[PDB]
């Protein structure tokens, strides 16, 4: 149940809009205090939307 | 050398024993005699091949990552660990009469006769070593020992 005049507040969507969801791969590895000559090449791949 | 410059250096270690040493003042005369004996032998190791050896400073700091035996060099108190972090040197080129001569060989032999000699130049020579006959691996503090000359 929504009041009448509060419906007209939706005009603010004409001021701010967005486009598509974008996929992500993020890779920064391994964080400090772990990086050793044995462990350089391996990565941690994570994702986000 | 601290006394010419208006911490700390007292504590030694050997066989796990903690021991310091008693000293109050040092006369400014003999320190200059020790210091002049240093810096003349310090300078006489620097030859043309040494700058070629200085280009291997980025190699050691990369190699101490991979082997712990190279980590046994730097000890975090050397200059060369923090010197490699800032200075990236590179070689001069090309050397005069480089065909006939060996610059890396000449830098080492001059180094072996001045800097590697300097353990003899400050103190006196190690004339005597120890050869127990009935084999005692440890000669205890307060006891005699057999004694044979050292070359």
């Amino acid at each position: 149940v929504v009041d009448g005049p509060a419906m007209l507040t939706l005009q603010v969507l004409a001021h701010n809009m967005a486009e598509r969801t974008t996929a992500l791969l993020c890779s920064a590895a391994p964080d400090a205090g772990a990086n050793t000559a044995s462990t350089t090449n391996m990565r941690i791949f994570d994702g986000a939307l | 050398i601290r006394d010419l410059n208006p911490p700390d250096l007292n504590v030694l270690y050997y066989n796990g024993s903690r021991l310091s040493l008693l000293a109050d003042v040092q006369q400014l005369g003999p320190v200059n005699a020790e210091l002049r004996s240093l810096v003349l032998n310090m300078v006489y190791s620097i030859t043309e091949g040494t700058t070629i050896i200085l280009t291997l400073i980025p190699r050691l700091f990369a190699l101490s990552a991979q082997d712990g035996y190279v980590n046994a060099l730097l000890q975090m108190q050397s200059v060369t660990r923090e010197a490699a972090q800032l200075i990236h040197p590179e070689a001069p080129a090309l050397m005069q009469d480089g065909e006939r001569r060996l610059p890396l060989y000449e830098a080492l032999v001059a180094w072996l006769t001045h800097a590697g000699q300097l353990g003899d130049t400050l103190a006196l020579a190690p004339v005597v070593r120890v050869c127990t006959f009935d084999g005692a691996a440890v000669v205890r503090s307060g006891d005699m020992a057999p004694v044979i000359r050292y070359p």
